[PDB]
């Protein structure tokens, strides 16, 4: 979706596209390797009212 | 593999840019008209204008409220919150319906964050009183290594977690919440038989920093600011053990909350969702749920809520001599855009049949489908949609894979309507 | 205080000139030139302070403005004055008494002003010496626009600077009696005087809010969350003579305010034997009572009555009664809500939906406004024409047209004896 | 200052043979009943009969809350009166019966005295000291501390136990700091620090308090009026401890509870005792129930039970219907919505309506305290005006002929300005009409 | 830990392959219809592919659809949640009636996680624990042999607490979980060197395990979705989820769990075994009640409900007018009704003799004869209930068997609704009546 990786497979810079083909298998390979499952905790308000 | 329900087939509305809606789109048939109006009111509700806004889906049983709700919901998309209820719920024993309602009001109303996220994660290398009194603790990681000063409550949620010296802690700074991940993988030999579980030592920097989205309602913050709801201090416990039932939340802290959140909209780190609010069975309501709604409608800062209703000319509950078009009395009638839901035929009944047995994977021959269906038209809708699960079942004992006319005879000798059971009764 | 668009936001005011005549169409409100007198006369009462415990009921049809001149009320009285309005549904709680229930809305609309004069210094950070015992010696130095010095300070302000941490080069506020310090950003901002100001800070709180802070140990609490309880009597009889007291020294003053049950109809006899009482004593604030139906069974009695209220608190009011709007008045009140809600209508568009307003309801056309907009957006148009109007008209019913609807097919709706005709067939 | 309804009553206006004048204490007429209300007074402030029921009886727009007031004013400041509706009994905490019994004691006032000797005034010396030998004590064996108080009028050197030199750590006190010490209890409170020592820091966070007035060790007597129902609440709800446990009870919402009848009876014992000893007096004083037709057949019975007890304060009672069904019953119609047996037990009051004459003298002596002028041609049409629909709609039309006079810039109040206020504002039989 | 109960002959629906009811098997006699029925509702519930489906069984007093429920529950077994309540349980005081219902709908739903454990397991050859006095540094070896291999281990701190906790000796036969640390000691070896105290209290010997000394296992969790829901509404909920008093748990919180449990079930981290949940006396429930239902049914997280009525046309409570069957007809229009007919002369005398057989009561052929004609005249259950009242006269005669006189006694002794209605009647005067009259003298 991001619209900066569209751009990059516009410019048809071979290296780039390899580089994006990098990220997938990346993703499809393990998560954590493009992204750690972050740990969900709640919402911190500053002050109470 | 897969379970299937009420409205199992019901994808969307099924309507085009233009708004006009397709005979056969969406899993939907007919019904046009109601269709044409809900799609009207998603615009409405989408552009985030207006507040309090309350329409009625006015029709007789087995016509598709039900299924509307459903498929406006999933057209809107899982961003919007939609609460479908029956008036049953607000009858409460512990609050009064008025807080019951006002809390499911505010429940349908979203709120979108941004919040960043300060992580520390190391293993534990000193443990220093600054001697209830502050702790030092050392902590390393992959990349380096790092000395904390921890407030005293973080020293009493570390004490009453175990951890020891050469453990693997993570504190999230936001909250003061310290949990052990476990023992760290360079002390995997330093016994053979213990209770350990060893956990490699965490990669990167000691200190790390992510922004994330998270979701909330209006209700979310009002229950948060109202009493406490978590921590690893025996403070959070008595706290939040104490006065555990729920209480009626006041009018100033709601506006307190709504002034926050004006300001955190002005600051541009929060965003708005409005929602849908769906009550069903709203003839169940009593006279003082519809008066207190003719106050919430008014009220600058309400969800779009839709009511479903099926009864006509009957009295309001709770009042002895109200004669209402639904239930509903004319003071919130005058709140409501009527919108009205039509029977179905034959040939849409058909339709509607045949998509069920496909959306459910039966088979089903011509010939049966076709005596289903007049069955139906005969009794009711439902009836023939109930059958079907027997009707399969019935298939699968005879060794075979598409539905058959004796099946469906057999299953109708089986299983009887509640006409059948009156006549029985009499 | 963001919030969204409802039915009544466009009511900025009353609509008075200097001597109480209101003009035909200011700060929102049309018309109901003697219902506005009336209302202006009350708020101008309020105003004055010497008057108390004064009922006032608005009548006349429903849909008549009655909320919409309780709204203008309150807007034109305008903040620093209490204004409650409260539904009468909200009284009958689970936890709370309904004469405890009325007596605290009495006391949240009576309102108590005490200057606090505190001795808080204001300046942008110089560097700030810290040290051991040689029980502490430190030293701070504070810069403003025209100075920049020392200040030695004590045991418990060097506790209070550790705790908080000051950094420097920003902006911090320090209290000389209550000791809190404020921290602010750093200097866009600029101190803009004298390091030390002495500079009064008022205080807006009610009876209630008062009783409720000596009512515990934390009671202020109570006030958000709503647990309060029963309140002791003696309690609110030292905070009535401290009042006293304290308005006889000068050290603080009274804001008389305006109490509103916007759906009177719903207490019982109970609550308006207690309301006769409670309008007669010293600090009660004046109540405006709305009631649309003429003669009813008043809740708890089984006898009609000539408002819904009993006669005693007939004989204690007086009743301010609404006219039904002319088709001018229509007219222009639906011009000044579809400018309100942005909605660019035709001339014909807007007869058209005048006529539809005076037929059925305003509130009717009032929603119709926005349906349209979003139809007409479907059709990619600016302009609303006439044809978006009936396909609103056609796709969205009123209650007259669902009630016909209902009446001709009955047997397919559930009847009060719970008989329906689910069967399409025969 | 605000105008209540019944701000115009300023007394019962009594001659010292207890006859009425005319117009005298904000009241007009009612002769009879101000006669009444004055033997009732009397009674009242005998102070010797308990249990006593009397009940002011009459229609809507009588005088039946302003003869209560009247009577609350006349008793003085010194006398119970706790007034009420009959719909507060209705509680959802405890039964309506414990609501009665407690708002019932309530109007039973103690007045007890008690001598009070406190130490104050500037601490500067604190010198403990230890036992002459090591083995005389346990542990730390400290001795006697001694403190000097410094007040307007001199010093003193005092010697204290070592429970005071503890409570003298536990509040935290240096010196130059204004302490306060009570030897009935031996109680150490931190008043602050001293004026004189204020600008020692040029900033720090201390709250300093002047030197203390008058001698160092002043010695007085203090009286309070406390009710039952007070010591009542003392003993079911105490504020002592400081553990946990205790602080947690302390957040927790004061609920109210049945109290025992034990409860009382120990708390009647104590009392007797101490009025015994001559320290205490007991002050029967008047319970006030407005809208007596509101309560329920049980409060009724327990009310019948309740004026058999040893200690009850005479309860007045106001109704304004006849014949009417009591609430709780089905079939039992009685004179003024109160149970037969109930009435038996009551004097009833009869409380007359009023002429054009004297309504005239009420909308007079209402637009004097009011702080507003009003035409002989203007008032003549309000007391018509009122005899016509209701006397309290033309006092209650007092307020907006002024305000619109106000707007007109005129000093007293003109016949149009009432015509418009007319206009206005209608009544109850216009809007009836109105409606129909 | 059971007793001979109403239900307790009945095992099972009695079905064969193809679904058809035999004529009597599993304890279930005749009602072939009905049985079927329940056979194909079986069939779908264990499928697990149907949601939300209602069924309705009706039909006249003592026509076995409590029985058939009971059939229903044991063809369902173990594993799959079965939660039988009445009407008269959802009108409660701490909890709002459709709170109540929820909880109800929830306990129905079953979650199985299923978990592989490393297991130790041996005979102790010996134990080792060096404790410093006045120190906290605490040493220990333990030696664990099997039948093949022997091993010995080091032990930390937290082993060597368990294991002085559990009192471990030489002579115990013992397994070491090395993930909960837990201690179970399975049996003895040998004897305790006959110290002069706990003599002989160690006959009961085990045998030596044997295999790998480290032997991996698994332990499936089955927990249902009600008990998630008190575990995750609060902090305190697990205290709940015994003593009770869960409070009105907010409804986000349900919608969280529904959310999370849909992705572990799309995850295949947890199974979900919907259940069947059975209310009996259905009518006894309000209009709001049913109002609730009909949406509930709706959900995908939802059981089949199967309901138990009898009164046929009756006012709906809540309402002033009757309904069919006691529940509105928009309940109605979404269920299935299975019916329930009476039982022949046949039918009854083998359920007699069945229930004979349950009671371990032998009954002659004349007293089975008489009993099932008393049974046929009156009521089936009184004759179920004679059954033993006979059996405890005939020990009072010293007599191994049940005759006819025994039978004829516990008619005499013990009543009948038409007897004692017959003898009201007769004597009204010695009863109290609606109107509060009644003569104790006999003058
Ligand atoms: N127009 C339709 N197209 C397809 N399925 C339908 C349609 N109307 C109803 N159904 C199916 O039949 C059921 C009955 O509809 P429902 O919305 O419950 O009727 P109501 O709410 O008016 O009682 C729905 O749950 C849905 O599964
Ligand atoms: N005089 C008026 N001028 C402008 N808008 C009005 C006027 N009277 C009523 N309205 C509007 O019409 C609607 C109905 O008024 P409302 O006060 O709710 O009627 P009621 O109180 O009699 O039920 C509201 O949206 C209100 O803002
Ligand atoms: N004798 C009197 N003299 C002067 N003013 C009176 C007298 N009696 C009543 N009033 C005035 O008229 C009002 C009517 O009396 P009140 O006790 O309010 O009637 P109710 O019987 O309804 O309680 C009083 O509030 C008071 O202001
Ligand atoms: N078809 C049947 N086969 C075996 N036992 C039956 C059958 N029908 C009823 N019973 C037994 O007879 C008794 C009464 O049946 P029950 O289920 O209580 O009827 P109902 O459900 O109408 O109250 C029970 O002990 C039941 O097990
Ligand atoms: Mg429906
Ligand atoms: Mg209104
Ligand atoms: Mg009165
Ligand atoms: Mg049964």
């Amino acid at each position: 979706s991001r619209a900066q990786t569209k751009a990059t497979l516009a410019s048809g810079n071979f290296m780039s596209i390899v580089n994006c083909l990098m990220q997938l298998r990346k993703v499809c390979n393990h998560p954590n390797l493009f992204e750690v499952r972050p740990i969900l905790t709640s919402f911190v308000l500053e002050h109470c009212v | 593999v897969t379970r299937t329900a009420a409205h199992t087939h019901i994808k969307g509305l099924g309507l085009d840019e233009s708004g006009v809606a397709k005979r056969v789109e969406g899993g939907f048939v007919g019904q046009i008209e109601a269709r044409e109006a809900c799609g009207v009111i998603v615009d409405l509700i989408k552009a985030k204008k207006m507040s309090g806004r309350a329409i009625l889906l006015a029709g007789g049983p087995s016509t598709g409220k039900t299924a509307l709700a459903l498929a406006i919901s999933q057209e809107l998309g899982p961003k919007v919150p939609f609460c479908p209820l029956v008036g049953s719920e607000l009858y409460s024993v512990e609050v009064k319906k008025t807080e019951t309602l006002m809390e499911n009001f505010r429940r349908a109303i979203g709120l979108r964050i941004k919040e960043t996220k300060e992580v520390y994660e190391g293993e534990v290398t000193e443990l220093t009183p600054e001697d209830i009194s502050h702790v030092i603790v050392g902590l390393k990681s992959a990349k380096g290594t790092k000395t904390l000063r921890l407030d005293p409550t973080i020293y009493e949620s570390i004490q009453r977690e175990k951890v020891s010296i050469g453990d693997v802690i993570y504190i999230e700074a936001n909250t003061g919440a310290v949990k052990r991940v476990g023992r760290s993988d360079a002390y995997a030999t330093e016994f053979d038989l213990e209770t350990e579980e060893y956990v490699p030592l965490p990669k990167g920097e000691v200190h790390k920093k992510k922004e994330i989205v998270q979701d909330v309602t209006l209700h979310d913050l009002d229950v948060a600011n109202a009493r406490p709801q978590g921590g690893q201090d025996v403070i959070s416990m008595m706290g939040q053990l104490l006065k555990p039932k729920k209480t009626e939340i006041t009018e100033k802290l709601r506006q307190e909350v709504n002034k926050v959140v004006a300001k955190y909209i002005d600051q541009g780190v929060a965003e708005l969702i409005p929602g849908v609010l769906f009550i069903d069975e709203v003839n169940m309501l009593d006279i003082e749920i519809f008066t207190y709604l003719n106050k919430a409608l008014e009220s600058n800062i309400a969800p779009v809520v839709v009511l479903a209703s099926n009864r006509g000319m009957t009295t309001v509950r709770g009042t002895e001599d109200v004669i209402s078009p639904h239930g509903v009395p004319p003071d919130l009638i005058d709140r409501l855009l009527i919108v009205r839901t039509l029977p179905y035929d034959k040939d849409e009944i058909r339709t509607i049949i045949e998509r069920r047995a496909t959306v459910e994977r039966l088979q089903v021959e011509s010939s049966a489908l076709d005596l289903l269906a007049t069955m139906g038209t005969e009794t009711s809708l439902r009836y023939a949609l109930q059958l079907l699960a027997p009707c399969g079942i019935l298939a699968q004992t005879s060794n075979r894979k598409e539905i058959v006319v004796n099946d469906v005879n057999e299953a109708k000798l089986l299983f009887l309507d509640a006409k059948r059971s009156t006549k029985i009764l009499e | 205080s963001l919030s969204l668009i409802a039915a009544h936001s466009h009511i900025t005011g009353l609509g008075l000139d200097e001597n109480l005549q209101p003009r035909p169409t200011s700060e929102g409100m049309v018309g109901q030139l003697q219902a506005r007198r009336a209302a202006g006369v009350i708020l101008k009462m309020v105003q004055n302070g010497t008057i108390a415990g004064r009922a006032v009921l608005v009548a006349g049809p429903p849909s008549t403005g009655k909320t919409a001149l309780a709204m203008g009320v309150s807007q034109s009285l305008g903040k620093d004055v209490p204004f409650t309005a409260i539904a009468g549904s909200e009284i009958f709680s689970l936890e709370l008494s309904k004469t405890e229930a009325l007596t605290q809305a009495f006391r949240k609309s009576i309102g108590i002003k005490i200057k606090e004069e505190t001795e808080l210094i204001e300046g942008e950070v110089v560097e700030i010496q810290i040290d051991r015992s040689i029980h502490k010696q430190g030293k701070l130095t504070i810069k403003t626009t025209d100075m920049e010095t020392i200040y030695e300070l004590g045991n418990k302000m060097i506790d209070g600077l550790t705790k908080e941490k000051v950094l420097a080069g920003d902006v911090i506020s320090i209290d000389k009696a209550s000791g809190k310090i404020t921290k602010l950003g750093r200097s866009v901002q600029c101190p803009e005087g004298e390091l030390q100001k002495r500079k009064t800070v008022v205080h807006t709180v009610s009876l209630h809010e008062i009783d409720v802070i000596n009512s515990r140990t934390q009671g202020f609490l109570a006030l958000f969350t709503g647990d309060t309880g029963e309140i002791r009597s003696e309690v609110r009889d030292q905070i009535n003579t401290k009042v006293a007291e304290w308005k006889e020294e000068g050290k603080a003053e009274i804001v008389p305010g305006v109490l509103f049950i916007d759906e009177v109809h719903m207490l019982d006899i109970e609550c308006f034997s207690f309301i006769n009482r409670a309008l007669e004593d010293e600090f009660a604030p004046i109540v405006m009572m709305a009631t649309n139906r003429g003669v009813s069974k008043t809740r708890g009695t089984n006898y009609k009555s000539p408002h819904g209220l009993p006669l005693d608190l007939l004989d204690r009011s007086i009743i301010i009664t609404t006219k039904s709007y002319n088709e001018q008045e229509i007219k222009t009140i639906l011009s000044i809500r579809a400018q309100e809600e942005e909605v660019e209508l035709s001339s014909d568009a807007l007869d058209l939906l005048t006529k539809t307003g005076v037929e059925t309801s305003l509130r009717y056309s009032s929603n119709l406004i926005s349906v349209a907009q979003q139809i007409a957006m479907k059709r990619k148009n600016n302009t609303v024409e006439v044809e978006d109007v009936k396909r609103a008209y056609l796709l969205f019913l009123d209650s007259a047209r669902s009630v016909k609807y209902v009446q001709e097919n009955e047997s397919q709706y559930i009847d009060d004896q719970g008989n329906v005709q689910i069967s399409i067939a025969k």
